[PDB]
């Protein structure tokens, strides 16, 4: 027989969903995978006897329930399945948003972008799909460990009332209003004041 | 000799368009005949029966900004036969364009303060009085933003209908654009814009 | 103990693909003398029963016009036909304290009437998506 994939997993961000998996612990060089995903009562082909060590499964629906499932093959003997269970709108991981920051004067003045989404031919983004988006904003300066927190619900937000000529770095994520599912964290961006 | 016939509907103010065809004689006149979805009959607008005119409010007659319609015109030509053509299925709520909202700029010495005001619409409430467009989508918000230059940008958003941009410099020219926004129908203003100055203090 | 929450009307992108998937079928359909989730579907049913009466409406559309109907009017279609199973399976836990004579004799007749119009009666199910989407909506919150 033939050892089944390794370390089998759906590398799912912003709406971008691709199965990946290792090739196995196997002294021969010669090993073709194949993958499938769930069509009502039947399996569909996606990746049929590739040779690589991924597949994209980012036109699955995102409402959709689906579950995946690959194995190595060679010749006419294939191995056992590996599934997962997935489902695109509640499990993908809410990738970072985009800020600019504009400091006029003792103001720190901010603007948002969701993370767009490659399932569409058009321009949407996370936050078109939830509809309790919503950004929490988490800012300190660069002397102090301590952290102050402001959630805003639109694509601007002003820090307003701080110490005059202190550099701030702020950062920002996207969560929902109404489950317990945070995105990730941004990387400060930082403008003097 | 009936072309485009369609409604144009802003704010659920509910007009029936249509055009001529390169056969419309002197005395070419239209009829226009409007139903909700799902009748048989025909209702006939009173005030547009035999007229030359290309345009027609049935807002009055589609006020239920929840269900669906459809209209039809017929155009009659001296030499004869008539021509009828009806518009595709419509629904207020799904097709209407946001108009841009009613703002008042107020300058000031070192920042710019502005007042969004509610607009009235023809859907009524069940008690029969009429809506704001903050009644009928909950999900309404401004997007505003004050423009200096092409590098330089200030934006204020929110539910509220006070908003002031704050530290700015006296006696400069900016341009404020208010913007209304319904997120869930994705409905969108044309903005409205403000060319203000700072007083001079 | 059988609502919806709100918030499953609330997505943009899936009241955009919704709607889009609903114009583009009714356009196809000039019957404008029949309607299927209209005023005749409503008649005698209690307040509290409705969303019952749109439970088994939404899943009769599931599984009579769009399963079978999965291979036209994408690609709103394959986004759309998830989102509606998904808020079928959220009202199995619907049932009816009382007598559904009025909710079996209306989701009947209107399976009949989309059959009596063939391929027809299909089409104008899948135009009447926004009136699905918002009886649903205005029934179960
Ligand atoms: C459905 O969305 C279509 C695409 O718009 C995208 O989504 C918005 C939120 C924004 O990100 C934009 O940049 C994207 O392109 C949109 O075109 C469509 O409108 C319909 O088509 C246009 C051409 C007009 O005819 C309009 O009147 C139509 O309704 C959206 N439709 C609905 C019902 O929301
Ligand atoms: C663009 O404007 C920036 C912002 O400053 C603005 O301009 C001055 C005149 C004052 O009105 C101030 O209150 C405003 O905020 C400038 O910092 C920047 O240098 C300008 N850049 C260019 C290319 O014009």
């Amino acid at each position: 027989m033939i050892p089944p994939p390794e370390k089998v997993r759906m590398n799912s961000v912003n709406f971008k969903n691709i199965l990946q998996w290792e090739v196995p612990a196997f002294p021969k060089t010669q090993l073709t995978f194949t993958a499938q995903y769930e069509s009502y009562r039947s399996f569909q082909d996606h990746c049929k006897r590739t040779a690589s060590t991924q597949c994209d499964f980012s036109h699955l629906s995102k409402y959709g329930d689906y579950t995946v499932r690959v194995r190595a093959e060679l010749a006419d003997e294939h191995s056992e399945w590996v599934q997962v269970t997935f489902c695109p709108v509640e499990d993908t991981i809410i990738g970072p948003p985009e800020m600019q920051i504009e400091s006029l004067a003792e103001s720190l003045h901010l603007r948002f972008s969701a993370p767009q989404i490659e399932n569409e031919p058009e321009t949407w983004t996370l936050k078109n799909i939830y509809d309790s988006w919503a950004y929490r904003v988490q800012y300190w300066k660069q002397g102090t460990n301590e952290k102050f927190q402001v959630v805003s619900p639109y694509d601007s937000e002003v820090l307003r009332n701080l110490e005059p000529w202190t550099t701030y770095c702020i950062q920002v994520q996207g969560f929902l209003l109404d489950q317990q599912r945070t995105g990730e964290w941004s990387e400060p961006i930082c403008e003097r004041t | 000799l009936l072309q485009h016939v369609k409604f144009q509907s802003s704010n659920f103010e509910n007009i029936l368009t249509w055009d001529g065809g390169p056969a419309s004689t002197s005395d070419t006149v239209y009829s226009v005949e409007y139903k909700k979805y799902g009748e048989r009959k025909w209702l006939a607008k009173a005030g547009c029966q035999r007229i030359t005119q290309k345009f027609c409010d049935l807002t009055m007659e589609t006020r239920d900004h929840q269900e669906f319609y459809y209209a039809k015109v017929t155009a009659v030509s001296a030499g004869g036969p008539p021509v009828t053509k009806m518009t595709d299925r419509f629904s207020s709520l799904q097709h209407t364009t946001i108009k841009p909202p009613d703002v008042t700029c107020i300058p000031k010495v070192r920042s710019i303060q502005m007042l969004v005001h509610p607009t009235l619409t023809p859907v009524l409430s069940e008690d029969g009085h009429q809506l704001t467009l903050e009644e009928i989508f909950h999900d309404l918000f401004y997007r505003l933003e004050l423009h200096v230059n092409h590098t330089y940008q200030m934006h204020l958003e929110g539910k509220q209908r006070e908003y002031e941009f704050l530290g700015l410099t006296p006696d400069t020219e900016f341009l404020g654009s208010i913007t209304i926004l319904t997120p869930i129908l994705s409905k969108e203003s044309a903005p409205y814009v403000c060319r203000v100055k700072t007083l001079p203090d | 103990r059988c609502k919806l929450h709100v918030r499953n009307f609330q997505s943009p992108y899936i009241v955009n693909r919704t709607f889009m998937l609903a114009k583009e079928a009714s356009l196809a359909d000039q019957n404008t003398d029949v309607r299927l989730i209209g005023e005749k579907l409503f008649r005698g049913v209690s307040a509290k029963d409705q969303c019952y009466l749109m439970k088994q409406v939404l899943q009769f559309t599931l599984e009579d016009v769009l399963l079978p109907q999965s291979d036209r009017f994408q690609p709103y279609m394959w986004e759309v036909v998830p989102f509606l199973t998904k808020l079928s399976n959220k009202l199995s836990s619907c049932h009816i304290s009382g007598d559904d004579q009025n909710i079996q004799k209306n989701v009947r007749r209107l399976k009949e009437t989309v059959k009596k119009l063939g391929e027809s009666g299909e089409i104008k199910a899948i135009g009447e998506l926004d009136l699905l989407f918002m009886s649903l909506r205005n029934a179960c919150v």
